[PDB]
DNA sequence: GATTCGTATC
C-alpha cells in the first residue's frame, strides 16, 4: 500500500496536525445524537476525509472502516444505464455524485431519498450517515433535492459532505450545514509526519533539511508530500540526500514550459503551438479550472514581467475563470486567456 | 350507506365495462345513480356519448336509501376500475357489492369469495348529445349479429369514413347500407329487406311522422366514432336507428331486464356534397 | 435528540417569529375559508416552510392532513408531463369528507392544498402547465409556491399567487427566537452574544441555531463550566480574526504585488472562505472614515464584481488576489 | 359557494359588460356578435388583462345554454402535441353543430406554449374548417407563434389596465365586500398594480385580512405597504437624498436603518429608486447611461443572490460615481 | 350564433384572374392551365400572398370536372408519414384514369416544408416514376425545407411580397362589392398595417368595418396596431437616449408588449438593418443576445430594456 | 453549356418560333454557372422555353458544405462584398450547419490559416474573446450572429492582397474525447486494483492530479525491485 | 472558399 493510505490516522486521537479542530470534533462527537448535518470545506489535501472518518469512527466505533463497494444502476430520462459505484460499509455510506455528470440529480433522488425514507430500526433506531465526497461538482439541480431531503428526513439520515472552495454550493445547503473549516497543515507539521513515516520505513535520511524541501514544495498538500516521499524512497535506493531532485507531476512541469514559452514566444503561430498542449492537457482528464489556475501562478512566478503585466494577468484570469465557470467547452477560454496574454505581454 | 347494491351476476358488470371500452381507454366515466338503476356514461371529444344503464332489477340488492336528491353524479378514472376489477372471476360467491355514501366518499367495490373480501375504493373526481324525439329523419331496426358482421367487415377494410343510406320504396322494398371510403374507395355493405334481419325501417321527411317514400337519407359520419358501437352489438339481440335532422345518430341496443346502451353520435358536416350525389348513384345503380 | 434546528421548529403560527404580516394574513384566514393561492418567497432560513406546515396543521389536523394535502419538493421529479397528470388528477379529486372529531377541533375548510416546494426548481413549461390548473380548480384547492427567487417564478403564476414575502431575520427580528432557544436548553452566554450569532448570520435563523448549537456542544465538552465568548463564536463561524485581516489591509496598503501575493498564497492555504474575507473587507473599506468618497465608489463596485464572480463558483484564490491587486491600485 | 374562493376567482365577470379596461376590443367583438360574423380572434397582452375572461364572457354570450357542447377550451395544462390537434381538434371542428345550428368554438388558452408542429397543423384546421367554427388564441407572448398562425388570426391586442378601470373594479369590490379604502390607498394600490388586476385583488384580500375588524376601520396607504412589503415613497426619497447629498458614512447608514425599520427589500428600494430617477433632467446623459448599466447589473445580481450588504453599497456607489458626470 | 362567412373565406378568389401580386408568375399559371402540360413545381414566399389558392385555382383551370377525383390535396392537418405517403400516393398515382389530352393528375402538398425526411424520399421515388399519369405541387414557405433530391424535379416559382398597388386593387374590388363606406388615408392605413399580407389586410378591414363602420385612418389605428418591428427599428436608430427610452417606454412598455418579444423584434431588425457598420451592428447584437439571456433567466424588467438601449447608444454614440 | 446547347438545337423550330434563339447563350451561361445540376438546368431551361414572359430564371439552391462555411466565413465570400447580407444568407440558408457548437470549433481551429498565422496577435485575442463570450450564451441565435460577424469582420479588416493562405482542417475534440474515454477506463482500472490489493478508496480528481502519475512511478520502482497497472495511466505526457 | 497540381483549349 502507499505511504498516505498505510499511516492514515485511523483514530481522532491519533490526528496530530491540527489539534484544535480535533478537538471541536471531539466536542461534536461527544454526543452524537444530537449531530448537525456537516460541511468540511478546507485546501485540497490537508486530510478532511481523514478527519470525516474519525469521527464516524469516534461514533460508531472500529469498523466504519470496513468499506463494501457495491455496483447500483440508474436510468436516466433517455432510458440509458448509468453504473455508480456506492463505497458501503457499515452505519455510513459513500456516494461520488461527481462520476456522473449533469446526471447527478438522479443519483441525489433515488439512491438518497431510498435510504433517507427507509428507517434503520432494528426496536432501537439509528441514523445513518451519508458522506458526499466533491459536493462542489453538484449541479445545483442535486444540491436542491439534497436540501429538502436532508432537512425533513434528519432523524434517520446524517449528512457530510467534504469540499474545497465551498463557493459553488448553493446557500440553502450551506444555511442547511454546521460549517467546519479545516486548515492546511504547517511545513512543521508536515515535516513531522514525514520525519514519523521515515521513521517506521527505514529510509536513511541524510539532514532534515530535506523533509522541508519536500514540506514547502508540496504547497501545504499532505498526500503530495507523501507521493513525493515515497517516490524519492523508491528512486534513490531509500537512502535521500540533499542532491535528491524535488519530483513534481508531469503536468505541472508541462503547464511551466508553456508559461516559459508564452513568456518567451509571442505569435499566432506560439498560439496554436499553445493549443496543442492545451489540448494535450485535456486529454489527460486535467480540469480547466486548474490548468488555468497553475497557469496563472506560473505566469506570475516569472521574474522578467512588470508589475503592470502581472496586473493585467491576474485581471483576465479573474474574467476567464469567470467565463469557464459559466461555458460549456473549455478550450475556447483557455485559448482566449493565453492569447490576452500574449498580446498584454509585448 | 346512501347507496347500496349487491348482485352474484358479475358478467354484466364484466361485459358492461367492457362496452365501454372501445372508448377512451384512460379516461373518467360517469356514473349516475338513481332509484331505477345507476348507468355508465362516457364521452369523446364532445361528439359521441354511450350510456349504458343496470337498472334495479338486476341486482338482487339495490337499496339508494337517500331522498335529497333524486339522483347520485360521481366520476371516476375509468382504468382503475379495469385494473381493480381484474379478478379473474373465480369459478365461491364471487359477490360484488357497489357502495356510495355521498360527496366526499369514495367509490367502493367489494367482491367477496366468502373468504376473502379483497375491498376496493375508487377515489371520486370533480365532475347534450341526445337527439330531439319530434325530428326522426329515418328509424331502423335490424339484428344484432348483421349488424356485427357488417361493422367487423368494415374493419377489416379499415373504412376512413362511413356513409348511412335509408331509403324507404313503396312496394316496401326498405333499403339500408352502409357505405365506406376507404383503400379500396367506395364500397357498399347493404342489409337485407327480409324480416329476418330487418324488421322495421321508415324513412321520415321531418317531424317523424309522415313516412315519405322514393327519397333517401344520407349520414356522413366519422368511422372512428362509429366503431365505437362495434363491441355493443355484440351482445345486443336487436338493435335500434334512430337519425334525426340535426345530424345525431342514435342507437338503441338492448340485450335482452338485460342491459340498454344508449350511443349518440354527432355526423360529419359534410363539407363537399358531390361525393353525396355520387353514393346515392352508387345506390341507384 | 435531535438538532435545534428540526427541534425547535415552529409548530403553530404563534410560534413563526418576525414574519407578522404573512402570519396574520393566515391567522384570519384559519376563521374564514377563502384562502388564496400563496406565493411564499424570502432569504434562506426565513421562516417559509416552518409556516406553510404551521398554517396546514392548523388546517386540518394530524388526520385529514394525510389525505388533504399534496407536497412536492425538488427531491422528486416535477417535469411537465408530471405537473399535468398528477397535480391535475388531485386538484381534479373530490374534496374527502371529514370526521366528527375532525369537524369539532379543526376548522377543516372546505379544499385541499397543493404545497410545490422549492417552486424555483421548476421549467417554465411546467408553471405554464399549472397556470390553468391553479385557476379552474381554484375552489376546489389551493396552491401554494415557495422559492427564493422570484424571478424564477414566471409572471402568470406571480400574477395568479398572492404574494408574502419573509423578511431577513436580524438580530432586532429573531433575539427573542434565540433567547427562547437559549434558555430552554440552558446555554450560558456572555452579553453581546446571541446578537454577533444574529450578525454573522446575516438573515438566517436555521445558521443562528446552528451556530448556537456548536457553541453549546463546544462548551459543554469543555467541562469548564463557563460562559461562551464572541471571540468563540466568530472562530467556529468561519469568521477570519481582525488580526489577519488587518495584515491584509496593511499589505494591499503598500502595493507590492509580489507580497499580497505570498500574502494571499499563505491565506489561502488557512483555509478562509472567499466569500466571507470579501465580506469583512467590504465592512472594513466602507465604514472606515480614513477613504475619501472616490475610493469608496471604487472599493464599492470592485467587492461587487468579486462577490458576483464568487457567488457563480469561481477559483477563490484567484478572485480574491485579483480582488486585492485591484484594490492596491486604487 | 363563491364566498369560499379568492378574490381572483370571486369577482371573475360573468358578462361582457363587467370587463373593464378593453373598451375598443369589448365594442368590437359586440359588434361582431350582433352582426352574426365572427373571425378568427388572436387576444393577446400582459397577463391578468381579460383575455380569458373575455372570451369566455362572449362564449357563453354566443352559447347561453349550449356552452358546454359548443365550446372546446384547451389550454397548457392539456397535452396539444400533433396528434391532439390532428385527433381531437380536427374531429370536433368537422362535425355538424348540437341543438339547430351556429358555430363552434375553439379557444386556445396560453397557445404561445404549443410547439411549432402543432401549428403548422392547426392552420389548415383553421382554413378548411372555417364554414362552422371559429378560432380564438390567447398569447402573452407572440414571438411563439408561427407567423401563418398569426396571419390567419385577427389580432386584438389588451392594454394594461388603467387607473379608470382598476378604480371602478375597486368600488365594485369595496361595495360587494363593505370594505373601506383612502383615497392615498387608492392611489398605492394604483402604483403597485401596473396594470394587473390579479395583483389588485390580491392586496385587496390581503389587505382586507391584515385589519382587525373589516367593518369598522378603512384601509390606508400604511396598511397597503405594511401587509404587500413594499417602501413606502418617503423612504425611497430619503434613501436617495442621503445617497445624492450625504457623505458615504452617513449614507450607508441611512440605507441600513431605512431597510431595517420595516425589513425592507433591497430590489424593491432600486425599482423604487429607478422609477425617480426616470423623472429626474439629466444634463450629461453618460450619468443615464452608467446609472442604467449599473443598476441593471446589480438587479441581474440581486435576482441570482448573494451578499446584500455588498449589493447595498454598491447601488450607492453606482449612484454617486454616475451622478459625478453631471457636474463634470 | 349566425350564419355569414368573414371575407378571408367569404371572397378567396375562385379562378386566376382574380389574384394579384406577381404578374409575371400568375400568366406563366395561366398559360400552364390552358396549354395543360403542368410540370413539378415548387411555391414559395412570405404567408398570405396567394400561394394556396393559386395551387387550387391551378388544379381548378387545369381539371374541371374531373377535379372531384383528380387532385389529392394532403396538408399539415392531415397525418403524412411515410406509410401515409407510400400507400395513398401510390395508390392514387397508380389509379389509372382517363383524362383530356394534355393533362394529369395534380397531388397538392400543401405545407411541404413540415414534412419528414423518409417522407420526402419516398415522394422521390413516387414522383420518378409516376410522373407520366400525375403532377406534384408543392406549396411552403421557404424551400428549403424540400430536400435537394425533390428540388431537382420541380420548376422552382418563388411568390415575391405583394406590392401596396395590388393590395389596394384588391381591397378596392371588395369595398365596391361588399359597399363600405372608406376615406383614402384609411385604406392607407390598411396598406401600411398589413405589410405587404393580403389576409391580414382583409382581416384588419373587416374587423374596421364590424367595428366603426366608416375606415378611415383613426378607426383602423383605433382598432389595429402599427407593426412593432417599424416601432422596434425607430427606437434602435434613435439619436439621443433620452428619445430611444421615450419610444421604447410609450410604444412597447405601455402598449402591453412583453420584454422577450422585444428583444426578439430587436435582434430580427438589427439583422436586417443597413446604414450601420458591420462593428456596429454585430456589437448591438451582442448586446441585444446579454439582455435575451437577461430576460430568460427571469429578469425581464424594463430596467433591462433600458440598460440594452444605453448598451446600445454607448457602441453607436462613442459614448 | 454544351448540353444546354445540344437541346436548342434540338428545339430550334419552336425556340426560333418564340424568337428566343437570339438570347439562348446568355440564359444558358446563366444557369451552368447557377447550379451544378444537370435535370435542374433542363428543367429551368424547360420552363424559360415553353414560357412567354419575362420570368426571372430561378434554380434550386444548393447547400454549403461545413469547410465551404468555414471558408466563407475566414476569408469572405466573392462577389458579395457586403459581409452582412453573406451571413444574413448563410444563416437562413445553412442555419443547420452554423447552428452548433461544431462550427465554433471549427472556427477557433481554423482561424490561424489565414496567411499562414502571420497576421497581428491582437486580431487572433480578440477572434478567441468573442468565440469565449459566445460561449457564455447556451446555443442562442445571437451568440452564433454575433461570433461569426466578429470572426469575418476581424479577417476583413486585416486583408489585402498577397496573402498566401493555409488548409483548413477539421477540428481535433473527438480526438481529446476518445483519449479521456480511455484515461476513464484506465482509471476505473486502477481504482478496482486500488480496492482489493489494498483497502483504499481515491477520488477521481486525485487519480488525475496525483495517482495518475506518482502511483505508476511507484509501482515502476517496485516493478525494478520486485501490481498489473506499471505504466503511466493515459500515456507519458510529451511537450 | 483556398491551395496545388494537372488538363485542355484557344
Ligand atoms: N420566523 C421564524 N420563526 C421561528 N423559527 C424560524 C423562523 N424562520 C426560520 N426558523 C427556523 O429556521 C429553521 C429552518 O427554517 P425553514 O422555514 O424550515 O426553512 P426555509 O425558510 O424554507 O429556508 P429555505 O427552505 O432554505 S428557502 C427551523 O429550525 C426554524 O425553526
Ligand atoms: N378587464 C377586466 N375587468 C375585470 N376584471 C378583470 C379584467 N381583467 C382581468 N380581471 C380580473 O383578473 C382575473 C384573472 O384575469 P384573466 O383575464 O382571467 O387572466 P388572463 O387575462 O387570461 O391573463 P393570463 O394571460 O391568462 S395570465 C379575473 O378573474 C378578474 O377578476
Ligand atoms: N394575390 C391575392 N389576390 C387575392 N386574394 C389574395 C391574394 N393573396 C392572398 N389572398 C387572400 O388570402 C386568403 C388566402 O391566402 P392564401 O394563398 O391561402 O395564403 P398563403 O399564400 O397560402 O400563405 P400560407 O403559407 O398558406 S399562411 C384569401 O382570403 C385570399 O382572398
Ligand atoms: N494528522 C495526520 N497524521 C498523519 N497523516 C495524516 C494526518 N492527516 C492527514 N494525513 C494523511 O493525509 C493523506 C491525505 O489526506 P486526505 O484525508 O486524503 O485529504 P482530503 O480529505 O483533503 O482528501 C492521508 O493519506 C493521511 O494519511
Ligand atoms: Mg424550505
Ligand atoms: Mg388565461
Ligand atoms: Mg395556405
Amino acid at each position: 500500500s502507499l505511504w498516505v493510505d498505510k499511516y492514515r490516522p485511523k483514530s481522532l486521537n491519533a490526528l496530530s496536525h491540527n489539534e484544535e479542530l480535533t478537538n471541536f470534533l471531539k466536542s461534536l462527537s461527544d454526543q452524537p445524537r444530537d449531530l448537525p448535518h456537516l460541511l468540511l470545506y478546507g485546501p485540497n489535501g490537508t486530510g478532511k476525509k481523514t478527519r470525516c472518518m474519525a469521527l464516524l469512527e469516534s461514533i460508531f466505533g472500529p469498523g466504519v472502516y470496513r468499506l463494501k463497494i457495491d455496483v447500483r444502476q440508474f436510468v436516466t430520462a433517455s432510458n440509458r444505464k448509468l453504473e455508480l459505484n456506492v463505497v458501503s460499509s457499515p452505519y455510513h455510506l459513500e456516494i461520488t455524485p461527481s462520476d456522473m455528470g449533469n446526471n447527478d440529480r438522479i443519483v441525489i433522488q433515488e439512491l438518497l431519498k431510498e435510504v433517507a425514507q427507509m428507517e434503520q430500526v432494528d426496536l432501537a433506531h439509528r441514523y445513518k450517515c451519508v458522506i458526499i465526497n466533491e459536493a462542489n461538482s453538484l449541479t445545483k439541480d442535486a444540491q436542491a433535492a439534497l436540501r429538502r431531503t436532508m432537512e425533513k428526513y434528519s432523524k434517520n439520515i446524517r449528512l457530510i459532505m467534504v469540499c474545497d472552495s465551498m463557493s459553488p454550493i448553493i446557500a440553502p445547503i450551506k444555511s442547511r450545514c454546521l460549517l467546519i473549516r479545516c486548515p492546511a497543515p504547517s511545513d512543521s507539521e508536515i515535516s513531522t509526519i514525514l520525519s514519523d513515516v521515515v521513521t517506521n520505513e527505514r529510509i536513511q535520511l541524510e539532514t532534515k533539511d530535506i523533509l522541508k524541501r519536500i514540506a514547502q514544495a508540496s504547497n501545504g498538500n499532505l498526500r503530495v508530500s507523501l507521493l513525493m516521499l515515497e517516490s524519492m524512497a523508491l528512486n534513490n535506493e531509500l537512502a535521500l540526500k540533499s542532491s535528491s531532485p524535488i519530483i513534481k507531476p508531469d503536468w505541472i512541469i508541462v503547464i511551466h514550459k508553456l508559461t516559459r514559452k508564452i513568456v518567451k514566444e509571442r505569435s499566432v503561430n506560439s498560439l496554436i503551438e499553445c493549443r496543442a498542449v492545451l489540448y494535450d492537457l485535456l486529454a489527460h482528464c486535467i480540469p480547466a479550472n486548474i490548468i488555468l489556475k497553475e497557469l496563472t501562478f506560473s505566469l506570475l512566478d516569472v521574474e522578467t514581467l512588470n508589475t503592470t503585466n502581472k496586473s493585467s494577468i491576474i485581471e483576465y484570469s479573474s474574467v476567464f475563470d469567470e467565463r469557464l465557470s459559466l461555458g460549456n467547452k473549455a478550450i475556447f477560454h483557455l485559448e482566449g486567456f493565453i492569447a490576452k496574454v500574449m498580446c498584454c505581454l509585448d | 350507506n346512501k347507496f347500496s347494491a349487491s348482485t352474484v351476476h358479475l358478467e354484466h358488470i364484466t361485459t358492461a365495462l367492457s362496452c365501454l371500452t372501445p372508448f377512451g381507454s384512460k379516461d373518467d366515466v360517469l356514473i349516475f345513480i338513481d332509484a331505477d338503476g345507476l348507468s355508465f356514461v362516457r364521452e369523446n371529444n364532445h361528439v359521441i356519448k354511450i350510456q349504458l344503464l343496470l337498472s334495479r332489477e338486476l341486482f338482487m340488492s339495490y337499496s339508494y336509501r337517500n331522498e335529497t336528491e333524486d339522483h347520485m353524479k360521481l366520476c371516476v378514472k375509468i382504468n382503475h376500475i379495469l385494473d381493480s376489477v381484474s379478478v379473474m372471476n373465480r369459478n365461491d360467491i364471487v359477490e360484488c357489492t357497489l357502495s356510495y355514501d355521498g360527496h366526499g366518499s369514495p367509490f367502493v367495490l367489494i367482491f367477496e369469495d366468502s373468504f376473502i373480501s379483497e375491498r376496493v375504493e375508487y377515489s371520486t373526481y370533480l365532475i347534450g348529445l341526445e337527439l330531439d324525439r319530434e325530428r326522426i329523419s329515418f328509424e331502423a331496426i335490424i339484428k344484432g349479429e348483421a349488424l356485427h358482421s357488417a361493422l367487423k367487415d368494415l374493419k377489416e377494410i379499415g373504412c376512413k369514413e362511413c356513409y348511412v343510406y335509408a331509403k324507404t320504396e313503396a312496394n316496401d322494398e326498405n333499403v339500408f347500407a352502409l357505405i365506406s371510403k376507404s383503400q379500396l374507395g367506395f364500397s357498399k355493405i347493404k342489409l337485407p329487406s327480409n324480416r329476418s334481419i330487418l324488421e322495421k325501417l321508415q324513412v321520415f321527411d321531418g317531424d317523424s311522422t309522415t313516412v315519405i317514400d322514393g327519397f333517401a337519407v344520407i349520414g356522413f359520419f366519422d368511422f372512428t366514432s362509429f366503431d365505437k358501437i362495434r363491441k355493443s352489438t355484440k351482445i345486443a339481440s336487436k338493435v335500434l336507428f334512430r337519425m334525426d335532422v340535426h345530424g345525431v345518430l342514435s342507437v338503441n341496443i338492448l340485450s335482452q331486464p338485460g342491459i340498454v346502451i344508449e350511443v349518440c353520435m354527432l355526423e360529419k358536416e359534410s363539407i363537399d356534397e358531390a361525393a353525396q350525389t355520387e353514393i346515392e348513384l352508387l345506390m341507384e345503380t | 435528540q435531535q438538532p435545534w434546528v428540526e427541534k425547535y421548529r415552529p409548530k403553530n403560527l404563534d410560534e413563526v417569529t418576525a414574519q407578522d404580516h404573512a402570519v396574520t394574513v393566515l391567522k384570519k384566514t384559519l376563521k374564514s375559508a377563502n384562502l388564496p393561492h400563496m406565493l411564499f418567497y424570502g432569504p434562506p432560513g426565513t421562516g417559509k416552510t416552518s409556516t406553510i406546515l404551521a398554517l396546514t396543521k392548523e388546517l386540518y389536523g394530524p388526520d385529514l392532513m394525510k389525505s388533504r394535502i399534496l407536497e412536492l419538493n425538488a427531491s422528486d421529479e416535477r417535469g411537465i408531463s408530471i405537473v399535468r397528470e398528477k397535480v391535475k388528477n388531485f386538484a381534479r379529486l373530490t374534496v374527502s369528507k371529514p370526521s366528527k372529531h375532525d369537524l369539532e377541533n379543526y376548522p377543516c375548510p372546505p379544499y385541499k392544498i397543493i404545497i410545490l416546494d422549492e417552486a424555483d426548481s421548476m421549467t417554465a413549461d411546467a408553471q405554464s402547465a399549472l397556470r390553468r390548473t391553479m385557476e379552474t380548480y381554484s375552489g376546489v384547492t389551493r396552491f401554494c409556491l415557495i422559492c427564493n427567487y422570484v424571478t424564477r417564478i414566471i409572471d402568470p403564476l406571480a400574477s395568479r399567487c398572492s404574494k408574502f414575502r419573509f423578511k431577513a431575520l436580524d438580530a432586532s427580528n429573531a433575539i427573542d427566537r434565540l433567547r427562547f432557544i437559549s434558555e430552554q436548553e440552558n446555554v450560558k452566554c456572555d452579553d453581546g452574544v446571541l446578537e454577533r450569532i444574529l450578525d454573522i448570520s446575516a438573515g438566517d435563523l436555521r445558521r443562528g441555531i446552528t451556530l448556537l448549537q456548536s457553541a453549546s456542544k463546544g462548551a459543554q465538552y469543555l467541562g469548564d463550566g463557563k460562559n461562551i465568548t464572541s471571540t468563540q463564536v466568530e472562530e467556529l463561524a468561519g469568521v477570519v480574526p481582525h488580526d489577519i485581516l488587518i495584515e491584509i489591509v496593511e499589505k494591499v496598503k503598500s502595493g507590492d504585488f509580489d507580497e499580497i501575493k505570498k500574502y494571499v498564497n499563505t491565506f489561502m492555504k488557512s483555509g478562509w472562505s472567499a466569500a466571507s474575507v470579501v465580506n469583512q473587507l467590504h465592512e472594513y473599506y466602507i465604514t472606515n472614515d480614513n477613504f475619501d468618497t472616490n475610493f469608496k465608489n471604487q472599493i464599492s463596485w470592485l467587492l461587487f464584481t468579486t462577490d458576483s464572480r464568487l457567488n457563480n463558483g469561481t477559483n477563490e484564490h484567484i478572485q480574491l488576489l485579483n480582488l486585492l491587486v485591484k484594490i492596491s491600485q486604487l | 359557494s363563491k364566498e369560499n374562493l379568492p378574490w381572483v376567482e370571486k369577482y371573475r365577470p360573468e358578462t361582457l359588460d363587467e370587463v373593464y379596461g378593453q373598451n375598443e376590443v369589448i365594442t368590437t367583438v359586440r359588434k361582431f356578435v350582433d352582426e352574426g360574423k365572427l373571425p378568427h380572434l388572436l387576444f393577446y397582452g400582459p397577463p391578468g388583462t381579460g383575455k380569458t375572461s373575455t372570451i369566455v364572457a362572449l362564449a357563453r354570450e354566443i352559447y347561453g345554454k349550449n356552452y358546454s357542447n359548443m365550446v372546446l377550451e384547451l389550454n397548457a395544462s392539456d397535452d396539444r402535441g400533433i396528434d391532439v390537434v390532428r385527433n381531437q381538434i380536427k374531429d370536433f371542428a368537422s362535425t355538424r353543430q348540437i341543438f339547430s345550428k351556429g358555430f363552434k368554438l375553439i379557444i386556445l388558452d396560453e397557445a404561445d406554449a404549443m410547439t411549432n408542429a402543432a401549428q403548422n397543423a392547426l392552420r389548415r384546421v383553421i382554413e378548411r374548417y372555417t364554414k362552422n367554427t371559429r378560432f380564438c388564441v390567447l398569447a402573452n407572448y407572440a414571438h411563439k407563434l408561427t407567423p401563418a398562425l398569426l396571419s390567419r388570426c385577427t389580432r386584438f391586442r389588451f392594454q394594461p389596465l388603467p387607473q379608470e378601470a382598476i378604480e371602478r373594479r375597486i368600488a365594485n369590490v369595496l361595495v360587494h365586500e363593505k370594505l373601506k379604502l383612502s383615497p392615498n390607498a387608492e392611489k398605492a394600490l394604483i402604483e403597485l398594480s401596473n396594470g394587473d388586476m390579479r395583483r389588485v385583488l390580491n392586496v385587496l384580500q390581503s389587505c382586507k385580512a391584515t385589519l382587525d375588524n373589516p367593518d369598522e376601520d378603512e384601509i390606508s396607504d400604511d396598511v397597503i405597504y405594511e401587509c404587500c412589503g413594499a417602501p413606502r415613497p418617503s423612504d425611497l426619497k430619503a434613501v436617495l437624498k442621503s445617497i445624492l447629498e450625504d457623505d458615504w458614512g452617513t449614507a450607508h447608514y441611512t440605507l441600513n436603518k431605512v431597510r431595517s425599520a420595516k425589513g425592507l427589500a433591497l430590489i424593491d428600494l432600486i425599482e423604487g429608486i429607478v422609477k425617480i430617477l426616470e423623472d429626474y433632467e439629466l444634463q450629461n446623459e453618460e450619468t443615464r447611461v452608467h446609472l442604467l448599466t449599473k443598476l441593471a447589473d446589480i438587479e441581474y445580481s440581486i435576482s441570482k443572490g448573494g451578499n446584500d450588504q455588498i449589493q447595498g453599497s454598491a447601488v450607492i456607489g453606482a449612484i454617486k460615481a454616475s451622478f459625478e458626470n453631471e457636474t463634470v | 350564433l349566425s350564419l355569414q362567412l368573414p371575407w378571408v373565406e367569404k371572397y378567396r378568389p375562385q379562378v386566376l384572374s382574380d389574384i394579384v401580386g406577381n404578374k409575371e408568375t400568375i400568366d406563366r399559371l395561366q398559360q400552364i392551365a390552358k396549354d395543360g402540360n403542368m410540370p413539378h413545381m415548387i411555391i414559395s414566399g412570405m404567408p398570405g400572398i396567394g400561394k394556396t389558392t393559386s395551387v387550387h385555382c391551378l388544379a381548378h383551370e387545369l381539371l374541371g370536372r374531373s377535379y372531384a377525383d383528380g387532385v389529392l390535396e394532403l396538408n399539415a392537418s392531415d397525418d403524412r408519414g411515410i406509410d401515409v405517403v407510400r400507400n395513398q400516393i401510390k395508390h392514387f398515382a397508380q389509379k389509372k384514369l382517363h383524362l383530356p389530352p394534355g393533362k394529369h393528375k395534380i397531388v397538392i402538398l400543401d405545407e411541404a416544408d413540415s414534412m419528414t425526411a423518409g417522407a420526402q424520399q419516398a415522394l422521390r421515388r413516387t414522383m420518378e416514376l409516376y410522373s407520366n399519369s400525375t403532377r406534384f405541387a408543392f406549396a411552403c414557405n421557404q424551400s428549403n425545407k424540400i430536400i435537394e433530391p425533390l428540388q431537382s424535379r420541380c420548376a422552382i416559382l418563388r411568390y415575391s411580397k405583394l406590392s401596396d398597388e395590388d393590395v389596394l386593387k384588391r381591397l378596392l374590388q371588395i369595398i365596391k362589392l361588399e359597399d363600405v363606406k372608406y376615406t383614402n388615408d384609411g385604406l392607407e392605413a390598411i396598406i401600411f398595417t398589413a405589410e405587404g399580407d393580403m389576409r391580414q389586410a382583409i382581416n384588419n378591414l373587416q374587423s374596421t368595418v364590424a367595428g366603426h363602420g366608416l375606415v378611415n385612418a383613426d378607426n383602423v389605428f383605433k382598432i389595429v396596431d402599427s407593426p412593432h418591428p417599424l416601432i422596434v427599428k425607430k427606437m434602435l436608430l434613435a439619436s439621443n437616449l433620452e428619445d430611444s427610452i421615450q419610444i421604447l417606454r410609450t410604444d412597447l412598455w405601455k402598449k402591453g408588449y412583453s420584454s422577450i418579444d422585444i428583444v426578439t423584434t430587436s435582434f430580427r431588425v438589427t439583422k436586417n438593418l443597413a446604414q450601420v457598420k458591420e462593428s456596429v451592428r454585430l456589437e448591438m447584437i451582442k448586446e441585444i443576445g446579454l439582455t435575451h439571456m437577461r430576460i430568460l433567466e427571469g429578469v425581464g424588467t424594463y430596467l433591462q430594456l433600458a440598460s440594452m438601449l444605453a448598451k446600445i447608444h454607448k457602441l453607436n454614440n462613442k459614448a | 453549356k454544351k448540353h444546354l446547347k445540344f437541346i436548342c438545337v434540338q428545339n430550334m423550330k419552336m425556340l426560333k418560333e418564340k424568337n428566343k434563339w437570339n438570347k439562348r447563350q446568355e440564359v444558358i451561361d446563366y444557369i451552368a454557372q447557377e447550379t451544378g445540376d444537370i435535370r435542374s438546368a433542363i428543367t429551368t431551361l424547360q420552363f424559360w422555353a415553353t414560357s412567354s414572359g419575362s420570368l426571372p430564371i430561378s434554380t434550386r439552391e444548393s447547400t454549403i458544405s461545413y469547410f465551404h462555411a468555414i471558408g466563407k466565413v475566414i476569408h469572405g465570400s466573392h462577389s458579395t462584398n457586403n459581409d452582412n447580407e453573406m451571413i444574413n444568407n448563410l444563416f437562413e440558408n445553412s442555419n443547420n450547419l452554423l447552428s452548433k457548437e461544431d462550427f465554433k470549433l471549427g472556427i477557433l481551429e481554423n482561424y490561424n490559416t489565414f496567411n499562414k498565422g502571420e497576421f497581428s496577435i491582437s486580431d487572433a485575442s480578440s477572434i478567441v474573446d468573442c468565440l469565449s463570450e459566445c460561449d457564455n450564451m447556451n446555443g442562442l441565435p445571437e451568440s452564433n450572429e454575433y461570433g461569426l460577424r466578429e470572426v469575418r469582420k476581424t479577417f476583413r479588416n486585416i486583408s489585402k492582397q498577397g496573402h498566401n493562405h493555409g488548409t483548413v482542417y477539421f477540428p481535433r475534440e473527438w480526438k481529446v474525447r476518445k483519449l479521456q474515454n480511455s484515461f476513464k477506463v484506465q482509471a476505473e482500472d486502477w481504482l478496482n486494483v486500488s480496492l482489493y490489493k489494498y483497502n483504499a478508496v481515491h477520488s477521481f480528481r486525485n487519480i488525475t492530479l496525483e495517482f495518475g502519475y506518482y502511483a505508476p512511478l511507484i509501482r515502476k520502482c517496485q516493478s525494478y525491485k520486485k501490481i498489473d497497472v506499471v505504466d503511466r495511466i493515459g500515456g507519458p505526457i510529451e511537450a
